[PDB]
């Protein structure tokens, strides 16, 4: 019943850094019985470093493992791509046995853009009254990207859902989806709307907007 | 050989007991090794629920007081999980697996939403740009699939056909129904030339649309 505290929680990390994850426990346990796990999105986590310096098989040597008493760190010398995931160090001298909240790891790479893409209601909806304008921000890092909903040149914040997917595996980018959601009616009752990215890359915010001209 | 897979009802109401099984393939579950059942909570916090050691006697996680119960079938090499008065805190992916050492096995985890929400289809919907798109060296399709529960729902582009270049983004809840969607992206010449569909599957519902996405222009 030990508590494990893992810091930092998430941290990005250049190609080829060394990057040191810590674990401290509430109180002493068993450095034999502190393993580490490393978990990679749609996967459960596999064991990474068992007995606390122990690689476990397929683990690689640029990881290692070092600790006694309350704190164990996980070591990488040189990052790379595929070692973006996220490291939960485990332990099982105490019971009941704990997990430490994890370490979520990102990948630098070349700054980019996100390519924009704005998309009016389909007619299926309309025809139920709702009313979605989606915006796709595709491709782009860093992840910090701000993205603004204008309609005639007002902004509205309420009714939107935005979602980003996790660092892609290939190039390290991420995509973004803002849902502005309105009924048949406001929508109606507008022109031109407005999907505004405010990215760390371009000054000129990346602007794409379409009007309701009912085609 | 050693294999696990979860599996169970991914959907159980608030105040009742969740039962899940792990089956065990390729070695006995007697002839050694404790059997764990492991969870992940939604922002990923791992608990650790209890085990049902290779000799049959069970250790718990003390905080699942009295709602955790461990048993296994020697026969048939599964055990079980069942949990009781649950409620929404229990939503969680629930794995069940052993280890020692370099070695350990996992099974591919189950998802399971404990709500009181009745069960929605969803509603997919062609995203298509608008008339007149200029058309760059490339088109940007996409896929809303709305307000549907509870979660797993499988989104591919042309069975599966279309595979890169596609983004595939996590749902959201709001006002307990998911939303999500997924952009597509493709060469000017090949759209709208080549058929372009969307193939949506909510299990839970029975629900299997297929959405093509027709364009608004020319
Ligand atoms: C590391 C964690 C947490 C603590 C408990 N165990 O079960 C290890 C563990 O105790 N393993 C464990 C313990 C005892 C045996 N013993 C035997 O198999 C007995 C063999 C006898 C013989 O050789 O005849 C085998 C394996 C798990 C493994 C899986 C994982 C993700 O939850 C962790």
């Amino acid at each position: 019943d030990i508590v494990l505290t893992q810091s930092p929680t998430i941290m990005s990390v250049s190609p080829g850094e060394k990057v040191t994850l810590t674990c401290s426990a509430s109180s002493s346990v068993s450095s034999n019985y502190v393993y580490w796990y490393q978990q990679k999105p749609g996967s459960s986590p596999k064991v990474w470093i068992y007995s606390t310096s122990n690689l476990a098989s397929g683990v690689p040597a640029r990881f290692s493992g070092s600790g006694s008493g309350t704190s164990y760190s996980l070591t990488i010398s040189s990052m790379e791509a595929e070692d973006a995931a996220s490291y939960f160090c485990l332990q099982w001298s105490s019971f009941p046995y704990t997990f430490g909240g994890g370490t979520k790891l990102e990948l630098k790479r070349a700054d980019v853009a996100p390519t924009v893409s704005i998309f009016p209601p389909s007619s299926e909806q309309l025809t139920s009254g709702g009313a979605s304008v989606v915006c796709f921000l595709n491709n782009f890092y860093p992840k910090d990207i701000n993205v603004k909903w204008k309609i005639d040149g007002s902004e509205r914040q309420n009714g939107v859902l935005n979602s980003w997917t996790d660092q892609d595996s290939k190039d390290s980018t991420y995509s973004m989806s803002s849902t502005l959601t309105l009924t048949k009616d406001e929508y109606e009752r507008h022109n031109s709307y407005t999907c505004e990215a405010t990215h760390k890359t371009s000054t000129s915010p990346i602007v794409k907007s379409f009007n309701r001209n009912e085609c | 050989d050693v294999q696990l897979q979860e599996s169970g009802p991914g959907l159980v109401k608030p105040s009742q007991s969740l039962s899940l099984t792990c089956t065990v393939t390729g070695y006995s579950i007697t002839s050694g090794y404790a059997w764990n059942w492991i969870r992940q909570f939604p922002g990923n916090k791992l608990e650790w629920m209890g085990y049902i050691r290779y000799s049959g006697d069970t250790r718990y996680n003390p905080s699942l007081k009295s709602r955790i119960s461990i048993t296994r079938d020697t026969s048939k090499n599964q055990f079980f999980l069942q949990l009781n008065s649950v409620t929404t805190e229990d939503t969680a992916t629930y794995y069940c697996a052993i280890g020692y050492g370099n070695s350990d096995y996992w099974g591919q985890g189950t998802l399971v939403t404990v709500s009181a929400a009745k069960t929605t289809p969803p509603s997919v919907y062609p995203l298509a740009p608008g008339c007149g798109d200029t058309t760059g060296s490339s088109v940007t399709l996409g896929c809303l699939v709305k307000g549907y529960f509870p979660e797993s729902v499988t989104v591919t582009w042309n069975s599966g056909s279309l595979s890169s270049s596609v983004h595939a983004f996590p749902a959201l809840l709001q006002s307990d129904l998911y939303t999500m969607s997924s952009s597509v992206t493709v060469p000017s010449s090949t759209w709208p030339s080549q058929t372009v569909t969307c193939s949506v599957a909510h299990p839970a519902s029975s629900t299997t649309v297929d959405k093509k996405l027709e364009p608004k222009d020319c």
